[PDB]
């Protein structure tokens, strides 16, 4: 089975071509922490810690073109599938993990064995290592699940509230001409307030979820970075 | 040319109890009540001492945990093991309580509650309240209110007993 | 149900179907055509890359001896849990 | 004998259960603001910064409540 | 056999469950005010900025309680 | 088959659940008054403004309780 | 079950009351009056739940 | 189940009583009376729940 | 389930006791007596819960 | 006699019960940010470092809710 | 008379109840990190050691969550 | 479910124990003994709940 379809970005691609045929500065970034990993001077890393910048920026652009514009009615999030997000996060996370593993430096994993020599090795430290190795994959799964569920719930709620607002506005506006107009006015004002609040909340949450999505990957990377001191 | 530090000439240091040590059952608190570099009481064994710090009132008995208290204008009580109560009044300062069984209460001024006069205190409150009404600016009002708080504390302290 | 239906792609254009057997056979024919010429010796890494993994997978499938039944991959109906056939 | 029964009214019960998740979310939000007030009185110079972090925590806490509310709508409308 | 059953009175059960969601909302609101008193007592000059934030927290907490209440009334009339 | 059943004892169950939310309200009252006393001790000069704010908190918390209580009585008599 | 929170709420008031009294013993009377006020308000909700319980018991 | 919110509330009062006593122990004789008062109110609430537990258990 | 509140309430009393004892060790004796008093009250509520359980399990 | 019954609306109940676990996750998140706000006012110079740890807890706290949310779908859609 | 009944849909309820156990785990994690932020501000020089202990506590709580999920999955399938 | 209020109560005792040891690090032994006492009492309540659980399980 082969299905041919298109993304819902063609107009946005046209706008990008129109407005970016010439250079423009960029000073505001959703996830700025991918550019500044080191904060104490004289610390440097031999690992390609800045390799994630391009992917981070592209992912931010893609997900912002999709999610933020999805607030517009009838706009479609073409990629909104659980297993597709799983594939994306699998790609990124496992790629970085295999970059660390291909290094063939087993000592890099010494920190997995949690605790000190005082703790019993078999009954405490080994169990903690098992739990942490599991927790890495759980972090990947949680990242993708969070990204999926936030959008799904937000858009479900928006659709339901919009349906209710349409119903009351269409089939109960005549009450303005009736003696119970005050109740309708109160309900209408409440609905407008709720509309504004929901839109603001969704706008903020989309950007925040993108920030967290990138921060999980950066945390994975940072967990295995070692910094040398200049002398 | 090295100079001695001014604490070298003081032979009564503070004894701290090591954290990794056994506990002792103490029935006496060694109090050191001090005013303007003058001790009214010196390493005096007492039963308990009651002090009024910013958050509230503390009743310090022997073995009280290590703590530092910022006092406020208020009475201070000392009860001896004999069963005798001595009441002072302080205008401010700090109280250092050590888990070894010592309490060093350093105050800017510490006067026995007997010395204070309620008639003088009462009429001063009326005058300061009038002064607050005529206070020029916010700062002046704040200063006047500081005096009233001390005066009312003194008046309330004496009316208690 | 209706709100759930709003989360579907909105620009579906065409759907094409093809049996696994047919396109697998065509791919095998193409691979044979490109790996047949004499100027590609059987010991070349390219030829082994092309053939060895497929041979290994097919041998693993043939050797399989499972006590359970695996329903046909391309049945007409695979949604009934109580009818593997 | 094999008997298959389909009760329609059960979707109401599942819907009400999900609403209980809001009790934790509603309480959790109040916890943040309670700390905010007790923190602003400890360091008022950062009130604007603290207010920003409080709103961030509110959205994250609120986001969970929406997850439960979605399930309520799904079952209440199916 | 295929049996379809429709239980009427279940909507009362679901509505009551949604009402429980107001327990945390009521508790959360009380928590905010309790913290407000301490902040005011420990910083008496900020009797208005803290009050505004308390109102903001109440509004957000009230909103969550209203989301559940909508389901509570909706199921009661379904 | 289509079977319609009407249970006349389930309007009691929903009523009891709506009463549970009162605990989240009643406990909220104690929290406000639990911290009011501390605030009064900390800053006795503000025994009045703190009291007024506490009354505001109690009334708002009680408002949630009465919203739940309305559902409790509606299902008791219907 | 509604009484569980009401009973707990009373304990909270009478718990903080001791701390407030110990901190400021001079204000026991005013603090005690406020504690009684809070107890009455909580008890009101307790009777509301109690009223519903009895009505559904003898109905 | 209402007893859970009563017994716990009692523990809360006593827990704060220890701290209040350990802050200023000369007021123990006064705090203890107030602590008993709180126990006398929360326990009274438990009776109401106990009453229903008995009425329905013997009717 | 009522035992959940009783068990928690007992732990709450002892939790405060450790804080109180550390603050003023000289009063451990008096605090310990009061802590036992609280336990004797919380456990009493537990007896009612157990009694109801045994009065319905064996019925 | 051997009787097999299949009740076809029970998955709603299980889904709602799993949704209830979100109350704890929401409360835990509120607790973290409440501690963050009251902790920044104490050591503002390290505000940023605390924020990173706060998000880490959210990452490790929101994930648990997903498992419960995952079970909801596995039962809501089956 | 001896009647044996086998309900196929009762495992959903058991799965949902087990999922509720995560609310405690989620709240416990929130408590761990809430204290971690406070402790770090108190003594920032020991940030790493406190972070290590917090991770240990999170792991133990997560282990309990795994046990709860194991029961949930077992009942859901079996 | 009663065990939930038991395990939490036990955690409350030990959580306060660490603070008490931190505030007064020379009084660890008395705090440790009292903490064990609280654990035993709370565990006894849990055993009572277990008793009922097994009685009904085998009934
Ligand atoms: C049998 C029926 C027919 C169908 C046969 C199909 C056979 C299938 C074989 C089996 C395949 C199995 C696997 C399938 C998997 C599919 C997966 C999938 O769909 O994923 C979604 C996914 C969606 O991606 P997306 O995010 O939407 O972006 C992809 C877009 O293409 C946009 O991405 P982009 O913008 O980034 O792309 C770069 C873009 C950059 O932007 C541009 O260049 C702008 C233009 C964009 C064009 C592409 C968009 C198409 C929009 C819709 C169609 C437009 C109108 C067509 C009108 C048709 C009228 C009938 O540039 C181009 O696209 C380069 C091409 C430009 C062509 C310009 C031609 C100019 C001609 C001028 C002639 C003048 C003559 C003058 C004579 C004068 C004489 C006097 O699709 C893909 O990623 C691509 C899937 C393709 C898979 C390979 C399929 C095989 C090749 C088939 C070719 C058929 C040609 C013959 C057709 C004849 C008419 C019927
Ligand atoms: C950084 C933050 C950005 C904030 C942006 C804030 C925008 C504020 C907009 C105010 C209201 C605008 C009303 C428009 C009405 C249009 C006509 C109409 O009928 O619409 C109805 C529609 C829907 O209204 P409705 O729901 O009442 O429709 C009823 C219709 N029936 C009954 C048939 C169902 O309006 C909208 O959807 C407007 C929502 C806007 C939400 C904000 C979207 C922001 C993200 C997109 C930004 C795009 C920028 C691109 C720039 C270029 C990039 C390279």
């Amino acid at each position: 089975m082969f299905l041919f379809f298109f993304c819902d970005l063609f107009w946005l691609r046209l706008l990008l071509c129109m407005y970016y045929c010439v250079w423009s500065r960029l000073c505001f970034i959703v996830y700025f922490n991918c550019l500044m990993l080191i904060f104490d001077f004289l610390l440097f890393c031999l690992f390609d810690l800045y390799l994630f910048v391009g992917l981070c920026l592209f992912l931010l652009l893609w997900f912002m073109l999709f999610n933020l514009y999805s607030l517009i009615l009838y706009y479609c999030i073409t990629y909104l599938n659980l297993y597709l997000l799983f594939c994306i996060v699998f790609l990124l996370y496992i790629a970085f993990l295999f970059l660390f593993c291909f290094l063939c430096d087993f000592f890099l994993f010494n920190n997995l064995l949690v605790g000190d020599s005082f703790m019993d090795v078999f009954f405490i430290r080994f169990l903690l290592c098992f739990l942490e190795c599991f927790s890495l994959l759980c972090r990947c799964l949680s990242t993708f699940l969070r990204l999926f569920c936030n959008l799904l719930s937000s858009h479900f709620l928006l659709l339901m509230f919009f349906d209710f607002f349409y119903f009351i506005f269409v089939f109960f506006f005549y009450g303005v001409f009736c003696y119970w107009f005050i109740l309708f006015i109160f309900v209408f004002c409440f609905c407008l307030l709720f509309y504004v609040f929901l839109y603001l909340l969704d706008l903020f949450a989309a950007i925040l979820q993108l920030f967290i999505f990138c921060n999980m990957i950066l945390q994975l990377i940072m967990d295995f970075l070692l910094f040398l001191l200049f002398v | 040319h090295d100079l001695p530090e001014g604490f070298e000439f003081m032979e009564h240091k503070v004894v701290n109890k090591d954290i990794h040590a056994p506990h002792e059952n103490l029935e006496t608190l060694r109090l050191t009540l001090t005013r303007q570099d003058e001790f009214l009481l010196r390493e005096e064994p007492v039963k308990c001492v009651t002090v009024t710090g910013t958050n509230g009132e503390y009743g310090i008995y022997p073995g009280h945990a290590y703590k530092i208290v910022q006092l406020n204008p208020s009475p201070l009580t000392v009860e001896y093991t004999d069963g005798t109560t001595k009441k002072y009044f302080v205008s401010g300062g700090f109280a250092h309580i050590n888990n070894e069984g010592s309490c060093d209460v350093n105050t800017v001024e510490c006067t026995l509650l007997d010395d204070l006069d309620l008639a003088i205190a009462e009429k001063e409150l009326a005058a300061q309240q009038a002064a607050l009404g005529s206070a020029k600016d916010d700062k002046a009002k704040s200063v006047v209110e500081i005096r009233i708080s001390v005066i009312e504390a003194v008046i309330a302290a004496l009316k208690h007993h | 149900s209706n709100p759930a239906d709003h989360f579907r792609p909105n620009l579906k254009a065409l759907t094409l179907y093809a049996e696994r057997q047919h396109y697998v056979d065509r791919w095998l024919h193409v691979k044979e055509r490109w790996l047949a010429p004499w100027y590609l010796p059987w010991w070349s890494p390219l030829f082994q890359l092309g053939t060895w993994y497929s041979q290994r997978s097919r041998n693993l499938f043939l050797v399989e001896n499972h006590l359970s039944y695996r329903p046909y991959k391309f049945r007409r109906n695979d949604e009934d849990r109580n009818n593997p056939y | 004998s094999t008997v298959a029964i389909s009760v329609q009214g059960l979707h109401y019960v599942g819907t009400g259960l999900a609403a209980i998740a809001l009790a934790g979310v509603g309480l959790g939000i109040g916890t943040i603001f309670g700390n905010l007030l007790v923190a602003c009185a400890r360091q008022p110079n950062l009130t604007k910064m603290l207010f920003n972090y409080a709103i961030l925590g509110f959205a994250l806490t609120e986001a969970i409540g929406l997850f439960a509310l979605m399930l309520a709508f799904l079952m209440l409308f199916s």
